[PDB]
């Protein structure tokens, strides 16, 4: 999952909820009806394609499949994650083996991990790394994506967004902009999503 | 395959690495003088969320 | 010894506006803005308690 770092912009979070592209959404730790108003120092957003019934997995901390073996999300993860019905793209008939799932590795996972290595883990007490067969599973197994599936089956065009609520410089910030500013007078005051009324 | 990449006695240089939830963090600082005694905290530089897993270290040395 | 114990007193009820007693945090402004009301109100029933 390429880490695409997304600063200094303004991101309307408003667009993406509405459409085919980004429909079934669940966020934590912010709210997405306020997103328009707050602001973050980097957000990190990746887009990758998982079969339905396995993006239950992923949440924050949580374990499975694609969580201890593919990708783990932080337990204390602020964002959003925004999926896509994507059979017209990923699916084709008796299968699409486009994209790869791993079963069994040899090592848990820690979050926002990524490892490449397609060495084949030794199931059993036969050797492996080289040798296939029985005890040498493959590591990178496909889902066979077909359009005739249930929606448990279907593969979906995931998007996870991870934003950051450090109190650093935020370049991050939602359509609503500035207004001047007052000196020595007690005023109310909106700086970077933090609202207080003070002199 | 380079997933990443970044371009910006009489002195110590002092660096700290560490690694949490993937995020590679660099303090630094400098001054000008084994460790001689004093006191002096480092300050945030680099925050990098490469989640390369590192157990191993080398330094790099010069050569003309 | 009472007026360390007035001072100590004053400045202990101070610094438990800190402490976030199991909410997100302890400004509760922040919490107003980044969650809508109906949890919102749930963490500041706890800072309250
Ligand atoms: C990160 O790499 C280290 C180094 O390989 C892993 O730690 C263990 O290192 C010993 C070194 O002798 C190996 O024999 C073990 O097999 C390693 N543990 C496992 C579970 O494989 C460490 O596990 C790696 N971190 C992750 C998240 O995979």
């Amino acid at each position: 999952w390429n880490r695409k770092r997304i600063s200094n912009c303004v991101a309307d979070y408003s667009v993406l909820y509405n459409l085919a592209p980004f429909f079934t959404f669940k966020c934590y730790g912010v709210s997405p009806t306020k997103l328009n108003d707050l602001c973050f120092t980097n957000v990190y957003a990746d887009s990758f394609v998982i079969r339905g019934d396995e993006v239950r997995q992923i949440a924050p901390g949580q374990t499975g499949n694609i969580a201890d073996y593919n990708y783990k999300l932080p337990d204390d993860f602020t964002g959003c994650v925004i999926a896509w019905n994507s059979n017209k793209l990923d699916s084709k008939v008796s299968g699409n083996y486009n994209y790869l799932y791993r079963l069994f590795r040899k090592s848990n996972l820690k979050p926002f991990e990524r490892d490449i290595s397609t060495e084949i883990y030794q199931a059993g007490n036969k050797p492996c790394n080289g040798v296939a067969g029985f005890n040498c599973y493959f590591p990178l197994r496909s889902y066979s994506f077909r359009p005739t599936y249930g929606v448990g089956h279907q593969p979906y065009r995931v998007v996870v967004l991870s934003f950051e609520l450090l109190h650093a410089p935020a370049t991050v910030c939602g359509p609503k902009k500035s207004t001047n500013l007052v000196k020595n007078k007690c005023v109310n005051f909106n700086f970077n999503g933090l609202k207080g009324t003070g002199v | 395959n380079c997933t990443f990449e970044y371009v910006s006695f009489k002195n110590l240089r002092e660096f700290v690495f560490k690694n949490i939830d993937g995020y590679f963090k660099i303090y630094s600082k400098h001054t000008p003088i084994d460790l001689p005694q004093g006191f002096s905290a480092l300050e945030p530089l680099v925050d990098l969320p490469i989640g390369i897993n590192i157990t191993r270290f080398q330094t790099l040395l010069a050569l003309h | 010894d009472v007026v360390n114990h007035n001072a100590q007193a004053l400045n202990t009820l101070v610094k438990q506006l800190s402490s976030k007693f199991g909410a997100i945090s302890s400004v509760l402004n922040d919490i107003f803005s980044r969650l809508d009301k109906v949890e919102a109100e749930v963490q500041i029933d706890r800072l309250i308690t």
